[PDB]
């Protein structure tokens, strides 16, 4: 098997068990990860489903390769204890965060620097008795705090709100959209798909705000 | 890492070739002479030839057979590199292209060949069998490893014995060691390898359309030998006359009349080393047996 | 004391060295100083790098701590300022157990740096002191210390030891200690007790030694 | 189409290093010539298919030479050939007291590679030394063509075995052997095993009438054992050789 | 056990080929005029191939870089849906395939003139799409082709096949059935000549027969090189007839 590791003998296996309007809620931390410049933490608890995961920054980092002029950010999405999504499922969600980030970033003022962004899928519980697409909106908002405590130059405190499947993220006080993310649902419930997750954007980016200007 | 030779020292040996001359004091077309020495442990030996040193070992363990095969038991050999024996070589490159061209001749020499009943490894069929073991050492490099970790495993394999079993369902009594003797293996044929060591004196076009073929072939190629060769090829064959590979993977271009040619004088040479194994493990075994004899009296 | 060692037995290869006591074999070879990767080197020290061997198997993480730990014990070995920008590969081999992998790895470690301090002496880099390493243990059921057990002892043993030290005017004087490998269990009291005869034994085992290195390069040296 | 294109007109090169006959055989270079022996076979009376082919010299240092012949088919018998598969089809001859249908062709065994007296035949030797104790010096793998005596009776034979006339030196070759034969009845027998005794009696048909109506019996008189002893003596012997040359796939 | 016929006694094959024939044979030549100045597409029975070359040209870094020749870099292609059976896991780092990654660049070592392209990279693209049994030299013809198919400096065609043995009996153009019923060899013929670029044997073979097996593939790689080669005059007639 693998000959760098620990994975016990091989003919063991895991154990096994057989059948025998609601609230969204945060508790919003910065400055506590020593290695980084920016870190954040993210509790979040909904009605059957407990959630909590690490966003790590590491900036401005050297760029070995070549001349750019201006900045390159990197993401990371790794899963923690418990839930185990899958690794092609990362990195759609990973190509997802990097579009709204770069209508964010001052990358200008940032030549040949790096960006390292590293998520931490920590700990989930789903206790209900598209799995991933229940949990994109806090990736952006656990970003954004981290990002603001290594300081960099972000123009808007940007953020996404959920509405049942889908995903729309805002800028501007939600005047303007900077990240569209759908599945299934129903067939033009857009405009309702506009306002659910538009209110809890202005619920979380006033959640967020609260979190540093307190501080 | 890279071995730095003149050109002139290139020429050097190439006029050699072209006067008939060799370096290391043996003809074109002779061997090594190899010794062979076994530690006490079974399938345990040091194989040396002059400058290149080996070192290999057998071992076998319990477990399950694969899905794919599930009659038979599981066997598999590494020859992981080490830098300790030349420079050359990363740490421990299984990515390497010569470690290839080491790895896929052992592959065909032992794995696909079958030298080794892997259905003699079945305990019982599906349940437990053996996982046996062939971990390669290299210890000095003047080449020919991929003739020598030939030998040296063969030569493994006809000392290794293993201990005694007793099946009863999942009752499977392996005994102690030294109540119940270890039982050595079934080897079908044995292999040896050759490598042959090409050198064009000429162009390449004297060698395409130049009719006449004026190229020579060496055994053994020593290690500022190997560096200048231009094709490279090993056969393998047993007493019973068999072939067992051949490979030439390009390299140089090279007659076919020339290979046959080759390919009898292999014959002569392997069956007289192959021999000298034979009495050399019949001979260390009574040496064991006559130590043993001068144990029993001596207890 | 039935050890016995080799000098300068390979050929391509700046240090080598075979160290054989009681049970196990053990080959270890030094290829320095030579040309450093990019992402190797240090400005000022000399940067060292390290490869154990087993026997059995491949290089796995049980390996990876016996060569860390044995990469502490050369770091004051070696006059690292002497060799900038530098890089002196080390490669041991591991060719016989004489102790079970799978429980100990107690001897291989007393071994390995007795095997490749030797290798040093045929590679002459520039160095510090002298050095000696032996494997101890205490039986669990005799309660008694032997010096050098061997494997079955181990199995009645409760707690095995290594102890490196350096070894200074002569030899003799301990300049300080470089590996105290406790594990087992063990209290205080037996602890100055384990020291005090490995106080002596490694100067004991390095009284052989000091001969073994000039019998054997004295003659390799010109008169 | 398989047997050899002579007939019953072929004999064995006298010259064994004769141009056409080194094209004829390139292998004939470990083919010796064992012609210059003096051969005698016990054999049924009713066997015209020969396996055996003996000879007992001594050797001035002590002891007894033994050389014993069994037919080179294999020279012929190649696979590939259809015949060789007929002789796995047929699997064996079988013996009956009318008849024996044979595994092989009518011209091939019985006459040119049967072990017939002087005919030029190709066989397999193998030569041993053994004291007077019936311990064996050394033994000796090979091939050969030879020259016989004669193929005697159950019966011919004991009238050359106990007679104490006729005595030339082929029956002191003879007297040599059940005098170990003993030894070799001794020291089977001692190491473990039975010697069971039935004899499925022989039905005697009356050689003037058809059907039968007189019930005889089997008799095994005293050149039964010269034979035996020394041929499961090959089924040993030689086997423990080819174990040696062949530890996997040695029947 | 086979419960098939391997080869008739009336001298005929699974097909019914001979031991002396080929399968159909087909090449092309500018296959993909938008993607590389190397491209063509092999058909040699079922054996479907696309073949792809680019260079001579800049390196990616410098420190893939000689001041004396050309490199030459072989990227197999395997595809999952390449058998009947699909397999499983990828190949990109099989030790099988790498092999013949080393293989071919020694087999092509010696036909570049590597001198006159220094400082320069030729990398060689394989498509293994459909796969017939004969896989080894299925691959060479497809290569001679490619640098042809550029115009590369070269000295000579090279040609490759598998011819099989069945007990006595060589077959020319053997297929996967055919390859895991007996023992077969693949010889890397180059050009008029009798020289190899490759010799690979597998299997296991008595030494008598080699030399005659060997004879065999001659006639058969001469109709190979035979083949390639007004295949692509009469693509190199359809040029300059309507480009003047």
């Amino acid at each position: 098997q693998d000959r760098r590791r620990l994975l016990g003998p091989a003919a063991a296996k895991p154990m096994a068990f057989s059948n025998t309007e609601s609230e969204q809620e945060l508790s919003l931390h910065t400055g506590f990860i020593e290695n980084c410049n920016g870190s954040a933490l993210v509790e979040a608890r909904s009605l059957g489903h407990q959630t909590s995961l690490i966003s790590a920054v590491y900036g401005p980092r050297s760029i070995r390769g070549s001349f750019t002029s201006q900045g390159t950010i990197s993401i990371q999405l790794k899963n923690g204890l418990l839930e185990k999504y899958n690794t092609n499922e990362l990195k759609e969600v990973s190509s997802f965060l990097m579009g709204i980030f770069n209508s964010v970033v001052n990358l200008s003022r940032y030549p040949k620097s790096g960006i390292d962004i590293f998520v931490y899928l920590t700990y989930d519980k789903d206790l209900t008795n598209s799995q991933i697409s229940s949990l994109i909106p806090h990736c952006i908002t656990s970003i954004t705090l981290a990002l603001a405590d290594a300081g960099i130059e972000l123009v808007d405190m940007a953020g996404a709100g959920e509405a049942n499947g889908t995903v729309v993220s805002f800028i501007k006080n939600g005047e303007e959209i900077v990240g569209f993310w759908k599945d299934d649902g129903d067939d033009e419930d857009l405009l309702e798909c506009l306002d659910r997750c538009k209110e809890q954007y202005n619920r979380y980016r006033d959640l967020m705000i609260s979190c540093l200007m307190n501080q | 890492k890279d071995i730095e030779i003149s050109a002139s020292e290139s020429k050097f040996i190439l006029e050699a070739l072209r006067q008939n001359y060799r370096l290391d004091g043996r003809s074109f077309d002779q061997f090594r002479d190899v010794e062979i020495t076994f530690g006490k442990e079974f399938g345990d030996v040091s194989v040396k030839m002059g400058n290149t040193k080996v070192h290999c070992r057998i071992s076998c363990q319990i477990a399950q057979p694969y899905e794919d095969r599930p009659f038979e038991g599981l066997f598999v050999i590494s020859t992981e590199i080490s830098p300790m024996a030349g420079s050359q070589f990363e740490n421990g490159n299984i990515t390497g292209e010569d470690e290839v061209l080491c790895s896929r001749i052992i592959e065909k020499s032992v794995r696909r060949s079958g030298a080794l009943d892997v259905e003699g490894l079945c305990i019982v069929a599906g349940s437990k069998c053996w996982a046996v073991r062939a971990d390669v050492h290299f210890l000095d490099c003047d080449g020919g490893f991929i003739d020598a970790s030939c030998i040296a495993v063969m030569a493994g394999l006809m000392h290794f014995k293993k201990p005694d079993i007793t099946v009863h369902g999942e009752q499977i009594i392996v005994h102690p060691v030294n109540e119940r003797e270890p039982v050595p293996l079934g080897i079908l044929h044995i292999p040896i390898c050759v490598t042959f060591s090409f050198f064009n004196p000429q162009d390449t076009e004297e060698n395409i359309k130049g009719e006449t073929n004026s190229e020579i072939s060496i055994i053994d190629a020593t290690l500022k030998e190997e560096l200048l060769r231009d094709g490279v090829l090993t056969v393998t064959l047993n007493k019973n006359r068999e072939v067992v590979q051949v490979s030439k993977a390009g390299g140089l271009p090279m007659d076919a009349l020339t290979l046959m040619k080759c390919c009898h004088e292999a014959y002569s040479i392997i069956e007289k080393i192959t021999d000298q194994i034979l009495q050399l493990l019949k001979e260390d075994s009574e040496k064991r047996n006559k130590y043993a004899a001068m144990l029993t009296s001596e207890n | 004391m039935s050890v016995q060692a080799e000098i300068g037995i390979l050929d391509h290869v700046d240090g080598s060295s075979e160290f054989v006591s009681q049970d196990t074999k053990v080959i270890c070879s030094v290829t320095g100083p030579i040309e450093p990767k990019a992402r190797q080197e240090l400005p000022t020290q000399l940067a060292l790098e390290i490869i154990v061997r087993p026997a059995k198997g491949v290089a796995t993480t049980r390996e990876k701590v016996l060569e860390d730990k044995l990469r502490a014990v050369l770091t004051p070995l070696i006059t690292r300022h002497c060799y900038p920008r530098q890089l002196c590969q080390i490669t041991c081999q591991i060719l016989e157990s004489g102790e079970d992998e799978a429980e100990f790895s107690l001897r291989e470690l007393s071994c390995c740096i007795n095997a490749a301090f030797l290798a040093l002496v045929d590679a002459g880099i520039a160095l510090n002191s002298m050095c000696a390493s032996i494997p101890i243990a205490i039986i669990k059921d005799t309660s008694d210390i032997i010096v050098d057990p061997t494997a079955e002892q181990l199995k009645i043993s409760l707690s095995v030891h290594t102890l490196a030290l350096e070894f200074v005017n002569g030899g003799k004087v301990v300049k300080n200690v470089l590996l105290l490998d406790s594990n087992g269990d063990f209290n205080e009291d037996q602890l100055f007790s384990l020291l005090e005869l490995g106080e002596q034994k490694c100067q004991e085992l390095v009284t052989n030694i000091r001969r073994i290195i000039q019998d054997n390069i004295s003659p390799r040296l010109v008169v | 189409e398989c047997l050899p294109a002579e007939g019953h007109d072929w004999k064995a090169p006298t010259k064994l290093d004769d141009p056409e006959a080194v094209s004829k055989d390139p292998l004939l270079t470990k083919r010796k010539d064992l012609r210059d022996k003096l051969i005698c076979s016990i054999d049924p009376p009713g066997c015209v298919d020969i396996n055996d082919a003996l000879h007992a010299k001594k050797l001035p240092n002590g002891n007894w030479e033994v050389g014993v012949h069994i037919a080179d088919v294999t020279h012929f018998v190649k696979p590939g050939t259809a015949l060789d598969a007929e002789g796995a089809a047929r699997g064996t001859s079988v013996y009956l007291v009318d008849k024996r249908i044979d595994m092989l062709p009518m011209l091939l065994g019985t006459d040119l590679c049967s072990l017939k007296p002087y005919v030029d035949r190709f066989a397999f030797s193998v030569i041993w030394e053994l004291d007077d104790s019936a311990n064996i010096v050394n033994v000796n793998f090979m091939k050969s063509v030879i020259r016989s005596r004669e193929a005697f009776s159950y019966e011919q034979a004991q009238l050359r075995i106990d007679d104490k006339t006729q005595n030339d030196e082929l029956t002191m070759g003879m007297r040599a052997l059940l005098k170990l034969s003993v030894k070799l009845k001794q020291k089977r027998l001692e190491a473990g095993a039975l010697n069971l005794a039935s004899p499925e009696v022989k039905v005697h048909m009356d050689s003037e009438t058809s059907d039968p109506n007189e019930v005889e019996i089997k008799k095994l008189l005293a050149t039964n054992s010269l034979v035996e002893e020394f041929m499961l003596l090959a089924n040993i012997s030689v086997a423990r050789k080819i174990y040696d040359a062949f530890p996997q796939t040695a029947m | 056990m086979s419960r098939l016929e391997i080869y008739s006694p009336e001298g005929l094959r699974l097909d019914g080929r001979r031991w002396n024939e080929l399968r159909r044979f087909e090449s092309s030549i500018n296959t993909h005029p938008h993607a590389a100045d190397g491209s063509s597409y092999m058909e040699q029975g079922n054996n479907k191939i696309i073949t792809l070359v680019k260079g001579p040209k800049e390196p990616r870094l410098k420190s893939q870089m000689d001041t004396s020749k050309a490199l030459l870099n072989v990227s197999v292609n395997i595809t999952k849906f390449s058998k009947f059976e699909r397999s499983k896991s990828s190949h990109k780092n099989e030790r099988r395939v790498l092999e013949i990654q080393t293989s071919l660049v020694r087999m092509f070592e010696k036909n570049v003139m590597l001198n006159i392209y220094p400082r320069t990279v030729i990398d060689i693209e394989i498509h293994v799409l459909e796969q017939d049994g004969g896989i080894m030299g299925s691959l060479i013809n497809g290569i001679t082709l490619a640098l042809i198919d550029a115009g590369i400096s070269m000295f000579d065609y090279i040609s490759g096949i598998s011819v099989g043995l069945y007990d006595t009996t060589p077959l020319l153009d053997t297929n996967s059935l055919e390859e895991n019923a007996m023992s077969t060899v693949t010889l890397g013929v180059v050009g008029k000549s009798e020289k190899l670029s490759l010799l690979l044997v597998e299997d296991k073979i008595p030494l008598d027969r080699l030399e005659n097996v060997l004879a065999i593939g001659i006639a058969g790689a001469h109709r190979v090189r035979d083949l390639m080669d007004e295949e692509l005059r009469k693509h190199a007639q359809k040029r300059v007839s309507n480009a003047s």
